[PDB]
């Protein structure tokens, strides 16, 4: 078909380049992190009343300090999360202690390289890389709050706040203009709300947006259906009023 | 025929704008194919373009075209100028069967 | 490193043939011209023996194979495909059948089993699949003497006369007006020299024939000349003088 | 033609597949290596190309042991070389334990040809762009061998590899002929030495330094030893004396 | 407990003229205790009677075994197994796995369908060949049944008197045991028809 | 043609060796620059570490791979990881077995076999990665380049990534004299920081890019990283 | 070795092969599912052309997965075994292992899993089966209604339709539901299915089967003797709403 | 599949293309041999030739022994010929603890036919392009020659030639035995063999050569020998003694 | 390595299709003729074995002809290689249902493995499928008699009239039209051999050239007797039908 170990004269690898262009077609996930929280937001999307809208997110729990969202296919994002649970439960059986969302990324990005023909340096026995990126966000008690974006290439980076999805361009501007080293938790998720309908064709319910936050007295926790349109309905009014 | 068989880059957006699709004539469609092509004809009484129209399962213009051709020819061999309602179920019954084969991956 | 071929070699073309098996023909239908007579009071069986050279063994030489011990096999087509292929057919005759059933497999199912070396070929990948064709002439004592063809493919029908190799359709036609069964085993061989020199012209001989007969008994063929306890083979391969002796006999 | 430049696994009609070619080509895009019989040993000398003083040497002497008694020595490409050699080490230590005896000269000959060759059966496995110039005193002899990357190798009284090849074998040839194999192992240090000064000039884009290691049976008592100190300081100076420049 | 003799069981094979019998008990124990009166421990393949007396377990394995093998036969060649052929065949099999456990003693019984002779033969539990033409016994009382049968035996019977040797050898052989008690089925074998009678001896 | 050879890993072409393998040795200077550097009793590393942004946090450009030993890498991030974990392995066995710490050459021997075994194998690759390793052991301080096709060097100093041609011209003045202090560890750092800002030409220096490692006779792995460089410069 | 791809990237970011994957389930019969509040109703079609099938042994349409849930599909009967047999297995293990009775949830993830696995694992193509599966959780009366492609994805909706004019039957649907005020009353939402069913299968009262699930492995398949009559009936509404 | 040279499958036209081509361009590397059967020996004489002065030409080998016994003439390059040696030579070896017996001609050529084809049909090997010509005199045949080609086609000879000289040695012999009436001659001193097959020989390439630029290798009862330099110009002055 | 030496024809097409599985229909299409009536007394089988002579044997009537059990037999269409592995397979996938439960394999079980080994061969492994289309002959005691045809794809259907190989077209054409829904065995019998000759070329049908089988009830025999009917009983029928022209 097409080579698996054939580089462009650069040196960057066909495969990889193509994993990149699945990443941009999914749905933003945008994740701020604070420091009293992570904040991970996605646009859910889809409103119809031959659909269960609120049966579905893309916001997934990994562990009891641990989520993902994505953005990109969403059936590879699946492999991706059978791999992370059982390196994730085999490391609390053995130490006792929080897995780190750095070494989880490696982890997961090892077996990310399997594609094609086999090697005798690696047994490759998948045919495509993962179309999938991620933003992890977790808690460790040696890090406190933290948030990462992982590359299905192999990159993972730890940023304080990061954008991935099709709408990420203007995204993540808006993040840096109101993003400051004494936000907090309570304005980030309002902020979050502002960055969302902003970018929308539509108007901002919970049947195409889903919030969720990181506490440390509680781990990950997905802020809830209730919740969070109360978090909308508070908005559109505030809002309906600057004007 | 297809336009998969063209690149996308031959099309050249932005002058040629428009790719415009193939639908099937639906009930209505068929009633007026075939009321133009009846119009043509000499033809018995008992010829009912409605009750034709009906068992036909969404078939193109041609199978219309097609069925009136058909039928004019069991007439002429018959040594008769007159055509028989009978004569257009035949057409339409052998047309029908070919479009609608397809079978164990259509009609699994 | 090694190997990772193990997509099939064989497949199908758009009006469903098999490639490799077409091409396998090609080489079978220019192969030696042989045939296979069953003439009811034996089998007869005849090939082409040639030579490579008048300064060259042709004992050696492999032309008819006893496959089992009352059976003989002999071809048209790719001399080394059929020496291995007479070899896997040697081996689970014994292993599987001598000392199971206590006897020789019959004629029909040793058929199966070569028709099934050849399909396992055709199927898989790493390798290409036999190109052969194989008459396998017979007795076994619970069917009588039988003749069948094994095509490339491994698809095999019943016959009790026929002919492969260049020139088959003649040497067909003078064979069917010849015998039409009850048909001494003698007689047969006369028949069957008749129908190859019509066949092969430019130099004939019964020293590029090469002759064996599944229809006869020896107690050197029961291997002891004690006191029966079985049967033992009837294969025997003439040498090249009784042939010519055969020749003489009209 | 076709099929043979990719492959292998498929005879040529020219006896000779196009990948093959390709593989003697890289052996003379490298540096020269040669390797001296005499009557009593074998002499191995390299041009090691000097390029910028941010090398250092005698740790990229291209020159290897395998086992106490044989000095491998290459032409062409470093990876292929050291791969090919790292695989004759693990065959020499296996030789060892199960005969109880060193690994001969022939033997590793054998070895390395058999790997060579097994990867030009294949085309799934590609094989050394490297001429490895080897040898040694055993129980049987002295022994001055070449293994050429086709997997075709012979024992030799003389060789050369490399961009300088030809100019070696001439240099050579003159001084094997006038000696009866090339005299003692100490003199056989001095013509090496102008043999790698002849085959200098080939270059003249580098400067070199100038490597000698030996195996002996008189002089050194069957280990290969580098050749460093005073000998290799008066071997300079006699190559210097007659050939000029 | 014990490693054949739970159920117990013993088997008589013998020739006529162009005709055999088998004659087996019906006996099913829990040790020496009997529990039941019927156990059929014969089994037909065309004109291939098999009796195997011995453990239940090892028995079913065996039968199941040569009902695999006899039915591909059968299907494949278009023939039935003569016994003759089967006697191999029981062989083969035995030999196949003899460092496997096994506490058999196969008896088979028939007339041949290609040389129309009474054929009988027996079978041990590594899988020795018995070729006998008289009789042939196995089981717990094996060594008792050659006693009986070397003296008792009468050749060349034809059907009705055939029975009456079978029978009588048969009756006062169980006798001395308990462990061939609980009922007893004998039966006459030509091709042409098969007579199964019943017997009527002791229980404990 | 390019595409005609290209496909696999298995083939070689009139060229020599294989396009894809020149490929791999371009990537290198893609991705950071790194300078090495040793006098004879210590020796130095000093790399410059990159991010994508303002609110990204670097990705580390030194693997610490024990207590005596790490790498610099420049090219390809996942092959760097796959082979520090290698020498992770190999290190520890050596420890294991042979109460052995790893030497810098015996390493670079068994990391070329690996390469080239991964350039015989038809879906493997070229790793597409160049590494400065760098130690002190029983050998003397040392610093080794390492090819991803199995090319092993020892040097006094050289310079993977960006200008790595900019680097060696000011390394090769300098040498003379900096080698030739043995025994004081700052100058040869201070040399390092001196260096690296020449090489430059469309990137600028700053402190918490750059980081700096030190092995040697006294200096068991250590790492200066942000603050604690400026005073190197 | 044949762990080797078979599967690869598009440059677009779809795979080449799920969108191949998802033609042969157009091409093909069509299935439907309709929920009200008291049942789920799957309607599957049974398009007998031919007069010469018997058709007690002609394969359905409907499997069980489990006592309580249902898997109905468009698509290749072949690749759908192979898919139906793994389904099953499943249900025992978990009924086996924790005790308990199944949940739909879980089983969705498992049917997804194996299609997933073979779009990204190599020397295998993934199935030419898209699939409905629905049923009832345990001690449950609400209804439940997922969908599966054969790209590995997965969904909730309250109705889905699928194979040969889902464009069709999702507009038409569309119409005649909302999730306020969703049909309480079997024979009226049965009514609806068998409307939407009968306008794309053309002719069909005895090739139309319906089969209604209520809460807890009350599993009926409706009968043609039925069906013929809410034909009859439809033809009686189409001269009311003239 | 692939095709048909690329890989070794089926031609077009049922043939071969790596066989047909493994017969010709084998015995062009300035090899010709032929073999001739004593009475009691078994004499092979082949080309031998050193194109440099500082090539040891004793390392030069195309008469191999096999075992004590056993000799194998290989035309062909040496690449190829260690790869068949090495089978042959472990076959032999094989045979002589497994059967009790020393290894026939015969029997190691059939051995070696059938493997190469299974070699011909791998689409990941190729048929060796060597032509074996396996030589003893065995006490189970008197002399034998026995020569198996690269098809995996083999058969046995009373005395055979390789290279375009063929016609001629054939010729030359043919004649001859037909007014003898034998194909074997009588003498039974090595000497007077090696003298008879010399004869035949110079008529029929038509020169003659050096000691350097012969190898003779002789097949005695239990011992295969080469003859050494002087040993083989001993020979070609004997003749001239004559003269 | 394999990537470039090999091709990928068991990918889909942009139609939904594999390349192979349609092409094997077509193969099918071209091959001998087999014919399935169901009666509820009976199943009546013919085929056609076109082409036949008096130099192949025209004795063999299990030529397409095989008995899986004593209770289910296939009428096969496409080649005989291609039948044999899925035969031997399927008679041993009997007998393993045979040992577990103590009961024959009811049909339907047996059809849905043996698809999804002919699946199997497209849907992993690069491999090429079979070529041949089996018409079941069976029985349960849950469906009366049994009609079914697998294909190389998988997929099976219920049937109480099927046919595959050549002049298919023809032969169900005048079959739907003369079938008695409920009928005795010589009933079908009539029937058959009456649409028979019209579906072979001119005059032609013979007994040699046919292969009958009938699996009947009996009274003298037992309950599901299949009786292959071997030339003579071929003869019989042909006369009393006077269907010989």
């Amino acid at each position: 078909d097409r080579g698996v170990s054939t580089f462009s004269p650069e040196g960057r690898l066909f495969q990889v380049e193509y994993s990149l262009e699945a990443i941009k077609l999914g749905s933003t996930a945008i994740g701020i992190a604070t420091k009293e929280g992570v904040v991970l937001g996605v646009e859910k999307r889809a409103t119809s009343p031959l659909l269960e809208s609120d049966s579905i997110e893309k916001i997934v729990e990994i562990d009891r300090h641990i989520g993902c969202a994505m953005s990109g296919l969403t059936a590879d994002a699946r492999s991706m999360i059978e791999h992370a649970r059982t390196a994730a439960v085999t490391h609390n059986l053995y130490y006792d202690e929080d897995i780190n969302v750095e070494s989880l990324t490696q982890s997961v990005c090892d077996l990310a390289l399997r594609f094609g023909e086999g090697a005798s340096g690696e047994e490759r026995l998948m045919s495509r890389p993962f179309g999938v990126a991620l933003l992890i966000a977790g808690h460790d008690a040696d890090d406190g709050y933290q948030l990462f974006h992982a590359e299905p290439s192999g990159t993972f980076y730890r940023y304080n706040a990061k954008a991935i999805g099709s709408g990420s361009e203007g995204a993540q501007a808006e993040l840096l203009n109101e993003w400051h080293s004494s936000l907090t938790l309570k304005e980030a998720e309002l902020l979050v709300l502002k960055i969302l309908k902003q970018v929308m064709e539509e108007k901002l319910d919970e049947n195409n947006a889903q919030l969720s936050c990181i506490t440390k007295q509680d781990g990950f926790k997905i802020y809830d259906n209730e919740k969070t349109a109360e978090l909308i309905k508070e908005l559109k009014e505030k809002e309906a009023a600057e004007s | 025929n297809k336009i998969e068989t063209l690149d996308p880059a031959l099309i050249r957006p932005g002058r040629i704008d428009r790719k415009i699709l193939f639908e099937n004539p639906d009930l209505s469609t068929k009633k007026k194919i075939l009321g133009i092509h009846t119009s043509k004809m000499n033809l018995s009484e008992d010829v009912n373009l409605e009750t034709l129209v009906t068992t036909k399962d969404d078939l193109s213009g041609a199978d219309i075209q097609a069925m009136c051709t058909e039928a004019g020819l069991l007439a002429l061999r018959e040594r008769r100028m007159q055509v028989t309602a009978e004569d257009f179920k035949q057409a339409k019954e052998r047309v029908m069967k070919n479009k609608v084969e397809e079978n164990l991956e259509g009609l699994y | 490193m090694t190997d990772r071929y193990s997509f099939s070699l064989t497949t199908f073309s758009p009006s469903g043939k098999l490639g490799q098996i077409d091409y396998a023909l090609t080489a079978v239908k220019q192969g030696v011209t042989s045939l296979g007579i069953k003439a009811t009071n034996g089998v007869v069986i005849a090939t082409e023996k040639k030579s490579s050279s008048p300064l060259a063994m042709s004992e050696t030489l492999s032309k008819v194979s006893l496959l089992t011990p009352d059976i003989g096999a002999v071809y048209s087509g790719m001399g080394p495909d059929y020496r291995v292929l007479v070899d896997k057919s040697r081996k689970v005759a014994h292993t599987s059948y001598k000392r199971i059933y206590g006897e020789y497999p019959p004629t029909k199912l040793l058929v199966s089993e070569v028709a099934k070396i050849m399909q396992e070929a055709t199927q898989s990948g790493g390798v290409r699949p036999f190109g052969v064709s194989l008459l396998i002439a017979g007795h076994d004592e619970f069917n009588g003497f039988s003749l069948y063809q094994v095509d490339p493919s491994g698809s095999y029908f019943p016959w009790k006369a026929t002919a492969i190799g260049k020139g088959s359709v003649a040497a067909k036609t003078f064979l069917e007006k010849r015998w039409n069964d009850e048909l001494e085993l003698e007689d047969a061989i006369h028949i069957a020299l008749l129908t190859l020199k019509e066949s092969v012209e430019g130099e004939f001989n019964g020293d590029t024939i090469e002759l064996a007969i599944i229809g006869d008994e020896n107690p050197d063929l029961l291997g002891y000349t004690g006191i029966p306890t079985d049967k033992g083979p009837r294969f025997r391969k003439l040498t090249s003088q009784e042939i010519n002796d055969r020749l003489e006999a009209l | 033609g076709t099929g043979y430049d990719l492959s292998n696994s498929v005879f040529s009609p020219d006896g000779r597949n196009f990948q093959v070619e390709y593989a003697v080509k890289a052996v003379e895009n490298g540096t020269t290596s040669i390797g001296i019989k005499c009557n009593d040993g074998v002499v191995f000398a390299v041009e090691k190309l000097i390029t910028s003083k941010l090398l250092v040497p005698q740790k990229n002497v291209k020159i290897q042991v395998v086992d106490r008694h044989i000095g491998c020595v290459y032409s062409g490409l470093i990876p292929d070389g050291r791969h090919l050699v790292n695989r004759g080490r693990e065959e020499a230590a296996s030789f060892k334990k199960l005969y109880k005896t060193p690994i001969p000269i022939p033997a590793f000959a054998d070895r390395l040809g058999q790997y060579v060759q097994a990867h030009t059966l294949y085309n799934s496995v590609r094989p050394f762009g490297v001429s490895t110039i080897f040898g040694g005193v055993d129980k049987n002899g002295a022994h001055l061998y070449m293994l050429e990357p086709s997997g075709s190798y012979w024992g030799y009284k003389g060789a050369a590899t490399g961009k300088g090849r030809q100019s070696a074998k001439a240099e050579l040839e003159k001084l094997v002929d006038h000696h009866p194999e090339g005299l003692s192992a100490r003199e056989a240090v001095k013509q090496a030495a102008k043999i790698i000064y002849l085959a200098h000039e080939d270059n003249k884009e580098k400067d070199f330094e100038l490597e000698i290691s030996w195996c002996s049976l008189s002089e050194t008592n069957g280990l290969h030893k580098f050749v460093k100190g005073d000998l290799l300081q008066e071997a300079i100076d006699f190559a210097q004396k007659e050939i000029n420049g | 407990s014990d490693p054949s003799s739970i159920n117990g069981g013993i088997v008589v094979a013998m020739t006529g003229k162009d005709c055999v019998a088998i004659a087996c008990d019906l006996r099913l124990g829990s040790q020496s205790l009997g529990v039941s009166n019927k156990f059929e421990k014969i089994f037909h393949y065309g004109h291939v009677f098999l009796g195997i007396t011995g453990l239940a377990t090892d028995v079913t394995t065996l039968n199941e075994m040569f009902r695999y093998k006899t039915n591909l036969y059968k299907l494949k060649e278009e023939r039935a197994i003569e016994p003759e052929t089967f006697t191999q065949l029981v062989s083969s099999s035995l030999y196949e796995r003899r460092f496997g456990p096994y506490f058999v003693g196969p008896v088979v019984a028939g007339i041949n369908s290609k040389s129309g002779k009474p054929f009988i033969a027996g079978f041990d539990l590594i899988g020795c060949i018995d070729e006998a033409k008289d009789f042939i016994v196995s089981g717990t009382a094996s060594d008792q049944l050659f006693g009986m049968c070397e003296s008792l035996y009468e050749p060349n019977l034809e059907p009705e008197d055939l029975f009456e040797t079978i029978s009588q050898a048969l009756l006062n052989a169980a006798d001395r045991d308990a462990l061939s008690g609980w009922g007893a089925v004998v039966y006459i074998i030509k091709k042409d028809e098969v007579v199964k009678r019943y017997l009527k001896m002791r229980q404990d | 043609f390019r595409n005609n050879y290209d496909g696999d890993t298995v083939t070689f072409s009139p060229t020599g060796r294989l396009f894809q393998v020149e490929y791999a040795l371009e990537a290198i200077k893609q991705g950071s620059v790194t300078v090495g550097l040793r006098s004879n009793t210590h020796a130095v590393l000093v790399a410059l570490k990159r991010n994508a942004d303002e609110l990204s946090s670097y990705q580390k450009k030194i693997i610490k791979c024990d207590e005596h030993m790490g790498l610099s890498l420049a090219g390809l991030a996942p092959d760097a990881r796959v082979l520090s974990n290698y020498l992770r392995q190999q290190c520890n066995y050596s420890s294991l077995v042979f109460n052995r710490k790893l030497a810098v050459e015996r390493a670079g021997h068994l990391l070329c076999d690996k390469a080239q075994k991964n350039t015989q194998s038809y879906g493997g690759r070229p790793y597409g990665v160049g590494l400065l390793i760098i130690g002190y052991d029983k050998s003397g301080a040392h610093l080794l380049e390492f090819q991803p096709s199995g090319n092993v060097t020892e040097l006094y100093g050289t310079a993977i990534g960006a200008r790595s041609q900019g680097a060696k011209t000011y390394l090769e003045r300098t040498l003379d004299t900096f080698i030739k202090i043995d025994g004081n560890p700052d100058e040869l750092i201070k040399a390092g920081v001196e260096a690296i800002s020449q090489s430059l030409r469309d990137e600028s220096l700053t402190v918490d890019n750059l980081s700096i490692a030190i092995v040697g006779k006294d200096t068991p792995f250590t790492i200066y990283d942000g603050e604690a460089v400026a005073k190197y410069i | 070795g044949y762990d080797r791809a078979l599967s690869i990237f598009s440059p677009d970011g779809h795979i080449f092969q799920v969108e191949y994957a998802l033609e042969a389930v157009k091409r093909g019969t069509c299935a439907v599912g309709v929920k009200g509040k008291n049942c789920v109703v799957l309607g599957c079609e049974r398009r007998s052309t031919l007069k010469l099938q018997d058709t007690r042994i002609t394969p359905s349409k409907v499997s069980k997965i489990d006592s309580h849930v249902v898997l109905s599909f468009s698509g290749l009967n072949a690749d759908s075994r192979i898919l139906i047999e793994k389904a099953r297995v499943e249900a025992q293990s978990h009924r086996l292992t924790l005790e308990d009775p199944v949940t739909v949830e879980y089983l969705t993830r498992y049917v997804a899993g194996v299609q997933q696995r073979y779009t990204q694992s190599g020397g295998v193509r993934p199935f030419g089966v898209s699939t409905l599966i629905a049923g009832f959780d345990p001690r449950d009366d609400e209804p439940k209604l997922y969908q599966t492609e054969p790209s590995g994805i997965y969904s909730s909706w309250s109705a889905q339709t699928i194979g040969r004019n889902s464009k069709t039957v999702r507009e038409f649907l569309e119409k005649n539901y909302d999730r306020k005020e969703p049909p309480a009353t079997v024979e009226e939402c049965v009514k609806l299915t068998v409307r939407s069913l009968l306008e794309v299968v053309q002719t069909g009262a005895k090739n139309i089967e319906i089969t209604v699930v209520k809460p807890d492995s009350d599993i009926v398949a409706l009968s043609s003797e039925e069906i013929n009559q809410y034909v009859t009936q439809i033809e009686q509404e189409k001269q009311e709403q003239q | 599949a692939g095709y048909d040279r690329h890989i070794t499958i089926f031609s077009p036209e049922g043939r071969l293309y790596q066989v047909e081509y493994a017969f010709k361009a084998t015995n062009q590397t300035n090899i010709n041999s032929l073999a001739v059967r004593g009475k009691d020996c078994t004499v092979v004489i082949s080309q031998k030739k050193v194109p440099d002065k500082l090539l040891d030409p004793t390392t030069v080998s195309y008469i191999f022994c096999i075992s004590r016994t056993i000799g194998m003439v290989v035309n062909g390059p040496i690449p190829d010929a260690r790869n068949a040696a090495l089978r042959a030579k472990a076959e032999a070896a094989e045979f002589r603890y497994k059967y009790g017996y020393d290894m026939p001609c015969d029997v190691l050529a059939k051995r070696m036919a059938n493997l190469s084809q299974i070699y011909t049909q791998r689409a990941y090997m190729r048929p060796l392009g060597v032509i074996l010509t396996f030589v003893s005199v065995d006490e189970e045949l008197g002399p034998s020659i026995y020569k198996t080609d690269p098809a995996g086609y083999y058969v046995g000879y009373k005395a055979t030639a390789t290279g375009p000289k063929q016609q001629e040695i054939t010729t030359n012999l043919e004649n001859h035995f037909k007014k003898s009436k034998i194909d074997h001659i009588n003498e039974e001193s090595w000497e007077k063999v090696v003298e008879f097959a010399i004869t035949h020989m110079i008529d029929a390439l038509g020169t003659e050569f050096s000691k350097n630029d012969l190898e003779v290798g002789v097949a005695t009862k239990d011992k295969f020998f080469t003859l050494s330099a002087e040993n083989i110009e001993e020979r070609l002055v004997a003749i001239a003694e004559q003269d | 390595g394999s990537r470039r030496y090999d091709s990928r024809t068991t990918i889909f097409s942009p139609e939904g299709r594999l390349y192979q599985v349609e092409y094997a229909l077509e193969s099918i299409s071209h091959a001998g003729t087999a014919i399935g009536i169901m009666a509820s007394d009976g199943i009546v089988l013919a085929a056609e074995r076109k082409v036949t002579s008096t130099l192949l044997e025209q004795d063999t009537s299990t030529e397409k002809l095989y008995k899986l059990n004593d209770k289910i037999a296939v009428a096969v269409a496409g080649l005989t290689a291609d039948a044999e592995i899925l035969i031997n397979t399927a008679r041993i996938h009997a007998q393993n249902y045979l040992k577990t439960y103590n009961e024959d394999i009811p049909v339907e079980i047996l059809v849905r493995r043996l698809s999804d080994i002919k699946q199997g061969y497209t849907q992993h492994g690069g491999l090429r499928p079979f070529g041949v289309s089996f018409i079941y002959a069976g029985y349960d005691d849950r469906y009366g008699y049994q009609l079914y045809t697998s294909n190389p794809s998988g997929n099976y259907t219920g049937w109480k009239a099927i046919s595959v190989g050549a002049n298919t077209s023809a032969a169900q054409t005048l079959l739907q039209m003369d079938y008695k829904d409920d009928m005795k065995v010589d009933d079908a019998i009539e029937l058959a051999l009456k649409t028979l000759s019209k579906t072979t070329d001119s005059s032609a049908l013979t007994y040699d050239r046919l292969e009958f089988a009938t699996i009947r009830k009996g009274a003298n025999d037992g309950e599901v007797y299949q009786k292959i009917f071997k030339p003579q009983e071929i003869k019989d029928i042909l006369v009393k039908t006077g269907i010989t022209k």
